[PDB]
DNA sequence: AGCCCCCTCACAGACGAGTGCCCCGCACTTGGA
DNA sequence: TCCAAGTGCGGGGCACTCGTCTGTGAGGGGGCT
């Protein structure tokens, strides 16, 4: 694969085949054994979702030994959590600091002591959402060096490399091997990192002085095809429908905060266009 | 030893003393006649019933004697600018109710009272309202859950508890959980609360509470209107008594003058008090409309014309300077570099030759401190930003007369 | 999907009698791998030398 | 004693028996337990409304049943009333009566997740004012709302919120697998006649129908239930206005005259009057709406010297404008130095003129535009 | 006949108050020694 | 008579948060040789 610099500037059967293919690639399991023996890590960079073959190879052969499996996927996960269950989970040792490095020695230190207990840890995603920092993969890098850890990863993104440099590549002592799978994305994009109904349904809950005022509001979106605050203050007074003015500012405040009024210093926009809206007001006749 | 005293200090069991006096206190058999006008005009001295607020005071007292009748709790707000009979009249009202509990009147009560600005954070509550019922000091979380174990489990003979809560507005925070379990213990059927909160605000309730402590708030508010011209001269005549010490127009003056600014009471009594202080010194017995009239002058004072009447050449000139360059410029923002130019053109006028822009800091550092102008850090020399404070006319006014 | 992810948790621990060679005896002991750690003993001693 | 006192404390916006408005939201409630209890499965559920519409009366009305007291372990827990957001599993400790090791909150997430999961009794879990254990990352949140999915569990929870769209907001994730969406329940604010029959119960239960008439009651509830629609401020003008008319006649049964009096009744001086004079003539002859206080003392002050009235200090000016901004007609923005802070009028320029009633003065003011 | 030069507007950054949260010291202290 | 380490709790460092504020990169709009 060479990619051209032109186009920079001028702008079933399947499933036997997937089985057949997941065979193949379990049958790489004593020959990563012995790569992880040896030093090395591993690092999967295929196309499909590597979720089940990490989690054949934790089921089927490390069965018994000490495994920290890190969803790097999880949109809301933090270094902290990880490097405080090292501490506090394994070892047992307390809460780690609150500067990470400083956990990282702590963790090299309490590693040095106890040889022959084997420490493994399945990165799923190791540029996920909160592992994209410098920081996270000095860390990790640092983590991976120990002669008692040893790392297993999936990489996922294109641009993945562009924060390794030389330092964090050759802590990482990588060995990558190609397992394209085509099973799809389910559980990597299920998480939080990747109209007229909602409306409606926010309008059957709302009073009718509420009813009244969203539909001065929209007779004005719909005439002069935003308003300021004055127009529907005086709209609304002559009507009846506010007794002063903290009542029109917390109605407005609540449209604000449901998600049905655009304020712009003040400014009214219903974000919308005008046929949508015009179904929805011959909706209430 | 700490121990010992800490743990009988925590479980209150010492008296919280001060100290007492080597000499014994005057008396007042040795008070003149514009002594005793001066000792019955303080702030402290409150009077048995109030003057002009006889309408409130009967609003609360229906309220607070029909809440304890009936055993069932509830809430109230009242509202207030700060001087005009809020505390005073409820304290008013809760003694009344006190003194009927005590003729067997009334049925009996507890009165709890905490204020908002004495706590240093609001859960401080918690801590205060038990050390109003036992008289022992604990943490906060342990305080919360007895007052919970309290107040929401049945337990007969309960009586009743008005809880006066005063500066309701600090009490308010990001997570509002102080005030909504004030105002949510009076919503239990168990706990016979009757909460009355005193704000400063008319639309506390709007503006800055939440929608269930709102709805949990109620529509029984009160307010109390700032005092007028007639009401502020009663309180005088009343607190001064039969005496001629006060003149008649005199007290009308000091009632017309502070019930125009603020319709504040603490400011009439602390003028008539500044102008008893000032006809003491004059060697007489009566307070004429001078003496008034100069303690008028001095408490609301206005001393930004004196302050650049006082001030050195230099200062002067730089104070015309400023008001040259934001005639000039239009904006009122200025830069030090503009000022010293026409420091430079208006000392080539006047004759006197100028320091340099080492000394002009130290001018407009001095203009800065004493509140003349608004300066920054004078780290960026000759790049610094320049307001001035002052009115532009207030220079005009102190140097050209 | 699976029991094993959560949306909670991002760390899972499986620890097993930790405290404070990963292949058995049926590869230590075949020849290759004695003849492997000897040849790289060897040039890994000379290239630190 | 009389019946006048009698209505004022058995209307008294506290907790009951008999709920005359909520009789099918009940019955789904019921159905749900039911159909939950039968095949012993756990599932959420997140009842939602406005406050004041009877959510907890519903489900204290449904914790203090007999039948459900026998079947299940019941436990409500309010969320307002803990320490910090994750402090609630220590509590659920307490509602629960387990063994803990103690002193850190893991342990005691732990042993809830042990007894989860090898409980006798199925475990009702009842979370009031669950919007107060929304944080940042919710991690106790979305902890809480997995425990049905958790393996060999039987808790069943329901959440009692205010917003309609807490779950679709702060609960996002919970959409990407089917079994672990809450249930939605929205109780729709009260109509009308739903309040009346609020009132024709509260009143006829203490036998006092004799003070309200229906017209009095269908006017309150014609405005209680168009202005917001919670019963709460409709049992609080309910109560005000015996309490008015108690005071006001001393049997006299209420006129509409009282109860319209009570609802449009819920529904200065001279530097203050300048000031707001002042001010309203600055936002009339000029176009931006940035009014500082130092401009704003500078044209008073010329407004001052022409009415021959001694004008006062910036530093009481400003005092004087913090005591109009009590009222709500002003509002101010906070900058570093006094100078700065923006004034900003919330009113309507007729609400000011009817309020001020000094016709003379401020048509003099506004028309005398040579000081701005 | 696709290209050359301004407009402008919501991200980028700052920043600044400001406010809540979590680690950390530290006396309590207590059942035990 | 004392005491070792849990522990309960206050206090400060820190990190988010809401609002303000200002550059600005590229999509967009008006003219071009
Ligand atoms: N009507 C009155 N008659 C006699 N004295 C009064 C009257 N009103 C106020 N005072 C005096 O002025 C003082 C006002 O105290 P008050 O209880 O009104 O403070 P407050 O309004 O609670 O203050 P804040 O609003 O700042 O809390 C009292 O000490 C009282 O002596
Ligand atoms: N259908 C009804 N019939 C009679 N009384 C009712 C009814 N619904 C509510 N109430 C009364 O309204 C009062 C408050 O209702 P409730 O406390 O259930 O509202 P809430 O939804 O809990 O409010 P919030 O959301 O603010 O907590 C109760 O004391 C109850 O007596
Ligand atoms: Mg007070
Ligand atoms: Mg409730």
């Amino acid at each position: 694969f060479v990619p051209e610099s032109d186009g920079y500037f001028h702008s079933a059967e399947h499933e036997g085949s997937i089985n057949a293919i997941m065979e193949e690639y379990r049958s790489y399991f004593p020959k990563w054994m012995c790569i992880l023996n040896e030093g090395f890590n591993i690092l999967l960079y295929g196309l499909g979702s590597k979720h089940q073959l990490l989690q054949s190879f934790h089921r089927e052969v490390l069965h018994k030994q000490t495994v920290l499996v890190v969803n790097g996927f999880f949109p809301s996960l933090t270094i902290k959590d990880m490097l405080d269950s090292i501490t506090s989970d394994i070892l047992d040792a307390g809460i780690s600091p609150a500067n990470p490095h400083e956990a990282v020695d702590m963790i090299e230190e309490e590693f040095a002591l106890i040889p022959e207990t084997h420490l493994f840890l399945i990165v799923h995603n190791l540029d996920g959402a909160m592992l994209r920092n410098v920081k996270a993969q000095a860390i990790l890098s640092r983590l991976a060096r120990i002669p008692n850890i040893h790392l297993l990863a999936s990489i996922d993104h294109i641009n993945t490399p562009l924060l390794w440099d030389q330092g964090k590549l050759c802590s990482f002592n990588f060995s990558w091997w190609d397992c394209t799978t085509m099973l799809p994305y389910t559980n990597e994009t299920a998480f939080e990192n990747s109209a007229l109904s909602s409306m409606r349904s926010v309008f059957s809950s709302l009073t009718t002085n509420s009813r009244g005022i969203y539909m001065l509001i929209v007779k004005y979106q719909l005439k002069n095809k935003g308003m300021p605050f004055r127009d529907l203050y005086s709209s609304c007074r002559e009507a009846f429908l506010v007794s002063s003015d903290l009542a029109l500012r917390a109605q407005l405040t609540e449209f604000l905060d449901h998600k049905l009024v655009k304020s712009k210093r003040e400014q009214l926009t219903i974000p919308i266009d005008g046929a949508l809206l015009q179904q929805f007001l011959e909706e209430q006749e | 030893t700490p121990s010992q005293k800490m743990k009988k200090i925590r479980a209150g069991e010492l008296s919280p003393s001060m100290q007492q006096r080597t000499d014994l206190p005057a008396k007042d058999s040795s008070k003149s006649e514009l002594q005793l006008a001066r000792e019955q005009l303080h702030v402290s001295v409150v009077p048995k019933s109030l003057p002009c607020r006889e309408r409130e005071f009967e609003n609360i007292y229906a309220f607070l004697e029909g809440k304890i009748q009936d055993q069932c709790g509830g809430c109230m707000y009242v509202s207030g600018v700060p001087g005009t009979g809020k505390t005073a009249t409820v304290t008013g009202v809760i003694r009344t109710l006190q003194r009927m509990a005590k003729q067997n009147e009334l049925p009996a009560f507890e009165y709890l009272e905490i204020n908002g600005m004495r706590l240093t954070e609001p859960r401080q509550a918690y801590v205060q309202i038990y050390k109003q019922l036992t008289g022992k000091t604990v943490s906060w979380e342990q305080a919360h859950a007895l007052l919970e174990k309290r107040f929401t489990t049945p337990a007969p003979r309960r009586v009743t508890t008005v809880l006066l809560v005063d500066e309701l507005d600090i009490l308010c925070n990001r997570r509002q959980d102080v005030v909504y379990n004030l105002l949510d213990w009076p919503t239990k059927s168990a706990a016979k609360l009757v909460v009355v909160t005193i704000a400063n605000t008319m639309d506390l309730p709007e503006r800055l509470l939440m929608g269930k402590v709102t709805s949990r708030l109620g529509l029984t508010r009160l307010t109390f209107q700032p005092y007028s011209h007639k009401q502020l001269q009663e309180i005088v005549t009343a607190r001064l008594g039969g005496s001629e010490t006060f003149k008649g127009e005199a007290v009308q003056l000091v009632a017309r003058k502070v019930a125009a600014v603020s319709g504040d009471a603490r400011r009439a009594l602390d003028i008539c008090r500044r102008a008893t202080e000032i006809a003491d010194t004059a060697a007489v017995k009566c307070v004429t409309m001078l003496h008034v009239q100069q303690a008028l002058a001095e408490m609301i004072a206005s001393a930004k014309v004196q302050a650049i009447r006082n001030c050195s050449r230099m200062e002067q000139i730089f104070l015309q300077a400023i008001a040259a360059e934001v005639t000039r410029t239009g904006v009122e923002e200025t830069t030090f570099m503009g000022v010293y130019q026409q420091v430079e053109t208006i000392a080539a006028f006047m004759g006197v030759t100028f320091p340099p822009p080492g000394r002009a800091l130290r001018l407009c550092s001095k203009l800065g401190a004493e509140r003349l102008i608004i300066s920054e850090h004078s780290r960026n020399d000759l790049f610094q930003k320049i307001l001035l404070n002052v009115s532009a006319d207030d220079i005009h006014y102190a140097l050209r007369v | 999907m699976d029991p094993t992810i959560s949306v909670s948790k991002g760390c899972f621990v499986y620890k097993n009698g930790a405290t404070r060679s990963l292949l058995g005896k049926e590869v230590v002991q075949q020849p290759f791998y004695e003849e492997y750690r000897k040849a790289w003993n060897q040039i890994n001693d000379h290239i630190a030398d | 004693r009389n019946k006048y006192q009698n209505a004022r404390r058995v209307l008294n916006s506290a907790e009951t028996q008999n709920l005359p408005g909520r009789e099918s939201q009940l019955q789904e409630l019921r159905e749900f337990f039911s159909n939950h209890l039968e095949s012993q499965t756990s599932g959420s559920l997140y009842v939602s409304g406005q406050p004041g519409t009877g959510k907890t009366a519903c489900l204290s009305l449904l914790l203090r049943d007999p039948d459900f007291s026998k079947r299940l372990q019941r436990v409500y827990i309010n969320c307002t009333s803990i320490a910090s957001v994750g402090a609630v599993y220590k509590k659920l400790c307490t509602e629960l009566q387990l063994k803990v090791s103690g002193r850190t909150e893991r342990d005691h997430l732990e042993a809830i997740q042990r007894h989860l999961k090898t409980a006798k009794r199925m475990l009702l879990l009842v979370l009031d004012e669950i919007d107060q254990l929304c944080t940042s990352r919710q991690e106790v949140l979305y902890t809480i709302f997995e425990w049905p999915a958790l393996p060999g569990s039987r808790i069943l929870l329901v959440g009692i919120a205010n917003s309609l769209d807490l779950t679709d907001r702060a609960l996002m994730r919970l959409n990407a697998r089917c079994e672990l969406k809450p249930r939605l329940m929205h109780f729709p604010p009260y109509s009308k006649q739903q309040i009346v029959e609020i009132f024709k119960s509260r009143l006829a239960e203490a036998e006092v129908l004799d003070v309200f008439p229906p017209v009095t009651l269908q006017l309150l509830a014609a405005k209680v239930s168009a202005i917001s629609g919670d019963v709460r401020r409709a049992l609080d003008i309910g109560r005000r206005v015996v309490e008015i008319a108690e005071q006001q006649k001393r049997l006299k049964p209420v006129q509409v005259t009282q109860v319209a009096a009570v609802l449009n009744k819920v529904y200065f001086p001279l530097q203050q009057k300048l000031m707001l004079c002042t001010l309203v003539l600055m936002l009339r002859n000029e176009r931006n709406k940035d009014i500082s206080m130092g401009r704003l003392h500078e044209v008073y002050r010329r407004v001052c010297a022409k009415r021959n009235i001694l004008a006062l200090d910036q530093a009481e000016f400003t005092g004087t404008v913090d005591l109009v901004e009590t009222r709500g007609i002003l509002r101010i923005m906070r900058k570093k130095e006094p100078r700065l802070h923006k004034v900003l009028l919330q009113w309507d320029e007729e609400e000011v003129h009817a309020a001020l009633s000094d016709k003379q003065l401020i048509a003099s003011i506004l028309s005398d535009t040579a000081c701005l």
